[PDB]
């Protein structure tokens, strides 16, 4: 009886989405997680929820990686990928009761995934990548839903003119930023006494700027800037910026392992401009008062670059709040009417899986879960994806007029990594432990 | 759920420094009634937005009944 | 209300005044904390 394992992988993956679904959207519900040390935490970010779940079942272990895969490809809608895969398997149980094979469902979803991107292409609005005004509106609109939403209008353009490392220290404020063509470090030049060097040559351990008690004194006699205490993350960036290479031996120190720089001084950060080497690099100087503010400031720009990366691959924009999802659930129902075999009943179940996203956002928005999605189906049938769910006001409104936009890559990648992962579960007959 | 009320008075102790006990009683009785709304098929989201506006107008009606030095 | 006698009392003539920053910030902090406790909608135990 191979149904004993296919039924368990579904219920195991179903329990993960049934929990985290309440944290969907900005107006989602928080959670109360108890850690092994005894303390607890209050956070709604889904990336931290599943990371602390410590799952054991293989079906649920794939959902943790499913969320991490979206974080690298698109970077937005991390929780939306687990909810779709959770709702798809919920519909698959209705199919297995009918006597359908799992492999038949896999190739049927290949057609739904093929027609799934098509529905988003006709509704999406292409845009120009070179137009920075569209890059600023597309970036600043989505940035309002982040934690630091008040200082989003000033952190967005710093990612525009840079397109990339982000330096941050305490003191100052968020509004002030500066783009460095070269590189900047979070270290100091102690215990050197010069602190200002023109005609600099850099070589990672002739060389005037050393990026690593008797050695502190002898290195000062020749007037050589000594900079030590550098972690490995900076070694990968300085090599591509100025063209340096590591020197692991004193005899290996030669002219072929050095660099060059028109200016390398500590204005306490090490502003080193004038790379004068072939490459593509930039460093953004960020300031802030508290430590919790600068950490969120990095995520503000780092999440902003995910939207810039989404516009480069997919030069198109789509409505938010589940607006294009209604068109995806309606048009696939019509395509199934012309199909035959076991593909029609499977494409229909694939559309019902997407109906829960706006129903869940309707729940987290306080509206009725049914009257919200049922009214949008006709608004999209007769209209388009302009109308949708507006969570800021708590009602149905024109999402394009409400200044809410997301790129085409976010919704596309959320469905590809989700459907492909469900097919991996359908291709599992049983699991055995080894040693 | 109890430690939320511990940090509730700590922030009130630094800025104002008095009446921190009455702050815990107001929030304590609000959740007794808010849970009754959930028992009457009311989502907590609609209760949050209603409480924020009830707090918005509460400051206004106070300002309309102030007295000067 | 006269707390010493248990009756109504005109505070303008009796002089039972209070600052503005007390009653205003108390209602904000009490409402904001109750929203936090009610925003919680899950329970996970490791």
């Amino acid at each position: 009886k191979p149904a004993q394992i296919r039924f368990s992988n579904i219920s195991a993956a179903k329990a993960v989405a049934d929990a985290i679904r309440t944290s969907l959207g900005p107006k989602g519900m928080d959670k109360m997680i108890q850690d092994g040390k005894g303390d607890v935490t209050i956070t709604n970010d889904g990336a931290t929820i599943l990371k602390q779940m410590q799952v054991l079942h293989p079906a649920a272990r794939m959902l943790v990686e499913l969320s991490k895969a979206q974080d690298i490809e698109a970077g937005d809608g991390t929780t939306s990928v687990v909810i779709i895969a959770g709702s798809l398997l919920d519909s698959c149980t209705k199919l297995l009761q009918k006597g359908i094979h799992p492999t038949i469902i896999s190739e049927s979803f290949q057609k739904a995934l093929e027609k799934g991107i098509e529905i988003l292409t006709d509704m999406s609005r292409p845009v120009e990548l070179s137009d920075r005004e569209t890059l600023l509106n597309s970036a600043t609109t989505s940035l309002n839903s982040k934690v630091v939403s008040q200082y989003s209008s000033l952190l967005s353009p710093m990612s525009v003119n840079a397109v990339i490392k982000i330096v941050k220290k305490l003191g100052g404020t968020i509004d002030d930023c500066e783009l460095v063509e070269g590189l900047v470090l979070t270290q100091k030049v102690s215990n050197s006494g010069i602190t200002r060097v023109e005609k600099a040559k850099i070589g990672l351990i002739g060389c005037n700027v050393l990026l690593i008690d008797l050695a502190l004194h002898f290195l000062n006699k020749m007037k050589i800037m000594v900079i030590k205490d550098i972690e490995r993350e900076d070694i990968e960036f300085i090599c591509k910026t100025i063209g340096t290479k590591p020197v692991a031996h004193i005899d290996q120190f030669t002219a072929d392992m050095l660099g060059s720089a028109e200016l390398a001084e500590e204005v306490k950060l090490l502003k080193i401009t004038g790379c004068a080497s072939p490459g593509k690099t930039v460093t953004i100087v960020v300031r802030g008062s508290n430590k919790l503010v600068i950490e969120e400031a990095e995520r503000s720009i780092h999440d902003a670059l995910c939207v810039i990366r989404c516009l480069v691959k997919k030069r198109a924009l789509i409505a938010g709040g589940g607006a294009p999802e209604i068109e995806l659930a309606l048009r696939l129902t019509e395509y199934s009417r012309t199909l035959s075999g076991m593909e029609s009943y499977c494409v229909r179940a694939f559309a019902d899986a997407m109906e829960v996203i706006p129903s869940t956002l309707a729940e987290n928005a306080g509206l009725n879960p049914i009257s919200t999605v049922t009214e949008l189906r006709n608004r999209h049938a007769q209209g388009e994806k302009t109308a949708g769910i507006n969570v800021r006001k708590g009602g149905i409104s024109n999402i394009l007029e409400e200044l809410v936009v997301q790129p085409l890559l976010v919704s596309v990648s959320a469905l590809t990594l989700a459907t492909e992962t469900v097919r991996s579960i359908l291709k599992i007959d049983d699991v055995v432990n080894t040693r | 759920a109890a430690k939320v009320l511990c940090e509730l008075a700590d922030l009130q102790d630094k800025e104002v420094g008095d009446g921190t006990t009455s702050v815990v009683i107001i929030a304590a009785e609000l959740l007794k009634n808010a849970d009754e709304l959930v028992k009457q098929k009311i989502h907590p989201t609609s209760v949050i937005s209603g409480y924020r506006l009830a707090c918005k107008e509460a400051v206004r009606y106070i300002n309309e009944n102030l007295i000067v030095n | 209300l006269d707390l010493s006698n248990g009756k109504p009392r005109d505070n303008k003539q009796a002089g039972v005044f209070e600052p503005t920053i007390v009653k205003v910030k108390s209602l904000k902090f009490a409402t904001e904390a109750a929203i936090t406790i009610l925003r919680i909608d899950d329970l996970i135990k490791l």
